[PDB]
């Protein structure tokens, strides 16, 4: 909207194009993680934790 | 179901006990006497009403 | 425990499968907290390769409902033990004994 | 260790003799635990004075009728167990009542004795009828500890006493009635934590505050012996900072300076140089008729006797 | 008029089971006392307990390590039973380091001179491998009642090991607690009595100090009670005079500098009213009157605790 414009070029604040979407805690539960495992496709590159 | 228990066994009287037949000034000290342990919490008594 | 069973607890312990059950009797020759390894009795040896036998137990993995089914090792080094004998109570489960 | 002790004492006394009190905030549990010791102790174990036996000039058993009373003797006797009697120096004392003429014989009548106070005047005893209305008794006021009915009095009465002589419960004991509620409280970040609401009325001798007050005495005093830990403590050390510094202990007279100067570090609160080295630019400054002349001044004697300006140092 | 308790007899049956005794109760009195005493020592007696536990090879509760045979977690519960009696610091860091084929004692723990460990028979593990060897260190607080992790979590203050472990804090030493009042026959009375406290504890407070520390917080709360103020006043006074004295005071009654004088005086400023009233513009106008001058009048009203404006 124009007003968020406005403030954009204000304080020169780029907008980044990459949405969160993080995997966080459900609310109200609090303990250890044990264990991870991960899966990733056939040819993918494999990042280093895997 | 338990008030009415309660109730009940408050104000059920029994032939004998302590302080058969001894006269209360009034209710208050009634319960000077029951928490005192000085007379059964159910026994023939004349008390002074209004 | 139980203090007031009714008999039917070590059947139904044996019977499922989340205890861990004697198949030779023997001698507890070694013992840890993931697994419980038997030697075995000179009569109960197979004539070709006997040898001893081994029980890896299960420790905390994710059951249907999100509860965890833990076994831990109930005899301890040296104790002998007999053909469907209960080496291993499993979840909810005491020396052989349902307890819920 | 550290425990957390009552603030807040609130105390709401509707009717003089009827009296409320709340406190908060307790640690848990505490609140039943105080409640019940001070209701045992109030309500149980308390000196005071009270009506035991009394005879009657005219009737000698106490299921007979007097001529002329309605009341029966018994009621009379429940009236006069509500006559509340301080008594200051004597142990036991036999008071009589002689009265005549019509109508309710009230407190107030009482033969008037030396240490005895009437705390309530106005208590109707009995109804006299015309023309007759003469009755002459004694009642004896004795006092004890505690709540002793006549019953086990009488049981005990092996002692074996004239004809007449009519037993009475001895309410020694001031608190009619005594009460305690404990209920949710939270200190703003702990919500264990309990209020106490303690409601008591007594019967006009004493008055609740001071009945609480004694009633906590006896037990501070039961328990006296085996509490000791009564500590006492210092706030700090001593001082490793002696402001003896021996350049700037000499007066800013010997700056040999302008008048103007002197009437102004003066006026501005200066007499040792150990204060003006301890003296903020912006003060000095601001002093009215106090220039570049006259702060140049200050500052070459102050060079002069080796020291620079805006020095430092605590504790002076 | 009345008597009091004298604390006599202490008999100690076992290191844990202990029996106090008290003569002279007055009759009334030996069930308050009972009961009270029951509870303090029940709730708040304040004894010592491991809080912490740091093992290398383990990240979290719920692995395992070789050559043992309890699980993470019966080590710790078997730590949470560890009966321990520090003296003087509050938090002490203990070492284990055991190897070999056997039953781990308490013994075996690194024995410090302030540490004393009254039951070392206690078990914690059992070893099962030539070389299975354990190594710990156990960090334990001292503190009253029960404190449970899930509160403690508030206080993490940089727990950044992942190594750690916690585990509740019962900070209780005394389990069980009976008392019997008994007629107290003593040389020439009727009617008195005796209290009987049995106490049954971990092992760590010795009875006279329990019982002391007892009557000393009942002492402390009745205390506090012994004082009821019942007390009012009158104070609430009105808080805003015809012009607030500390405004109508004379520019005089000010006393500063002949100079500052004579300003306030030919620049029509005769109360510290107008005084207060006026700002720095206005003084800086007068001829004569400047920044050192005016600065003065305001370094006077930071005591006079009015500003210009």
């Amino acid at each position: 909207t124009p007003e968020e414009k406005l403030l954009r070029a204000i304080f020169g604040e780029k907008a980044s194009d990459v949405k969160d979407s993080s995997l966080r805690v459900p609310n109200g539960v609090s303990g250890t993680v044990i264990d991870v495992q991960v899966f990733t496709r056939d040819g993918v590159e494999k990042d280093k934790r895997a | 179901q338990d008030v009415v228990l309660g109730l009940y066994y408050m104000t059920r009287d029994c032939v004998n006990a302590k302080g058969e037949g001894m006269v209360l000034t009034g209710p208050k000290e009634a319960e000077r006497l029951y928490r005192s342990g000085l007379a059964s919490l159910h026994a023939r008594v004349k008390v002074r009403i209004t | 425990k139980p203090l007031v069973g009714t008999g039917m607890e070590r059947a139904v312990a044996v019977d499922s499968g989340v205890t861990a059950v004697a198949k030779r009797g023997g001698v507890v020759q070694y013992v840890d907290a993931s697994r419980i390894v038997i030697k075995v009795n000179e009569d109960e040896m197979y004539p070709g390769e006997a040898g001893i036998d081994i029980y890896n137990l299960t420790k905390y993995t994710r059951s249907n409902q999100n509860t965890c089914i833990n076994q831990m090792p109930c005899v301890s080094l040296g104790e002998p033990v007999e053909r469907g004998d209960v080496l291993a109570d499993g979840p909810s489960t005491d020396l052989g004994e349902l307890a819920l | 260790t550290e425990f957390l002790k009552p603030r807040l004492v609130d105390i709401e006394q509707v009717s003089s003799t009827h009296a409320k009190v709340t406190l908060e905030p307790l640690e848990r549990g505490f609140g039943h635990t105080l409640g019940n010791a001070l209701r045992r102790i109030l309500l149980s174990s308390m000196p005071g004075c009270a009506v035991t036996e009394v005879e009657i000039d005219g009737v000698l058993h106490e299921y007979s009728t007097k001529e002329g009373v309605q009341e029966d003797i018994l009621e009379i006797l429940l009236n006069l167990k509500g006559l509340a009697v301080r008594v200051q120096g004597k142990d036991e004392v036999i008071l009589t009542l002689n009265k005549s003429g019509i109508g309710p014989v009230t407190a107030a009548d009482i033969t008037h004795d030396g240490d005895v106070e009437i705390v309530k005047p106005q208590h109707v005893i009995c109804h006299l009828t015309d023309e007759n209305a003469s009755i002459s008794m004694r009642i004896k006021v004795q006092r004890g500890r505690g709540y002793v009915p006549a019953s086990t009095r009488i049981h005990s009465e092996e002692d074996e006493r004239p004809i007449g002589r009519l037993l009475v419960d001895a309410c020694y004991s001031p608190v009619e009635r005594i009460a305690y509620n404990v209920e949710a409280a939270r200190v703003e970040q702990r919500t264990d934590l309990d209020k106490l609401v303690i409601e008591m009325e007594t019967n006009g001798t004493i008055d609740p505050e001071e009945a609480i007050r004694r009633a906590a005495t006896i037990l501070a005093e039961q328990l006296e012996a085996f509490v000791d830990l009564r500590d006492v403590r210092q706030p700090e050390v001593k001082e490793e900072k002696p402001e003896f510094d021996p350049i700037l202990l000499r007066p800013v007279d010997d700056l040999e300076l302008t008048v103007r100067s002197a009437n102004c570090l003066k006026a501005e609160a200066i007499h040792y140089i150990g204060d003006l080295v301890q003296r903020t630019e912006v003060e000095l400054l601001k002093t009215p008729n106090l220039g570049k002349k006259s702060l140049t001044e200050i500052k070459d004697v102050l060079a002069s006797r080796g020291l620079s300006l805006g020095m430092r140092l605590e504790n002076w």
